[PDB]
């Protein structure tokens, strides 16, 4: 039914969304450390 | 098995279950 | 009704995903703060 079908998709996509968001967050986070290292190097 | 179709119809009409 | 409860469970899973994403962002900020600390460490050493 609608109840059985609807819940499966969002639950399945939740893990992928969490993984993608974590990877992206680390991606811009490492940029700040790289910029600080570049300023120190300069 | 016989009432599977009726159960599906009832679930569709009435309505992680 | 029942579909509402199922969507609520799916939204709870999505909220767990979002909380994990936020925790991972905070952890990444802490990790890059530690990386800046390490960079300052070997930079002062150099």
């Amino acid at each position: 039914l609608a109840a059985e079908q609807e819940a499966q998709h969002i639950v399945a996509a939740a893990r992928n969304a969490k993984m993608a968001r974590l990877r992206q967050a680390k991606e811009e986070a490492e940029r700040e450390i790289a910029e600080h290292r570049a300023q120190v190097e300069r | 098995g016989e009432f599977f179709s009726s159960a599906l119809t009832s679930a569709a009409a009435q309505q992680k279950l | 009704m029942v579909r509402f409860i199922r969507q609520e469970a799916e939204e709870k899973a999505n909220e767990i995903s979002v909380s994990a994403e936020e925790e991972f962002n905070i952890e990444k900020l802490q990790l890059v703060e530690a990386e800046k600390k390490k960079i300052r460490q070997e930079y002062e050493r150099k």
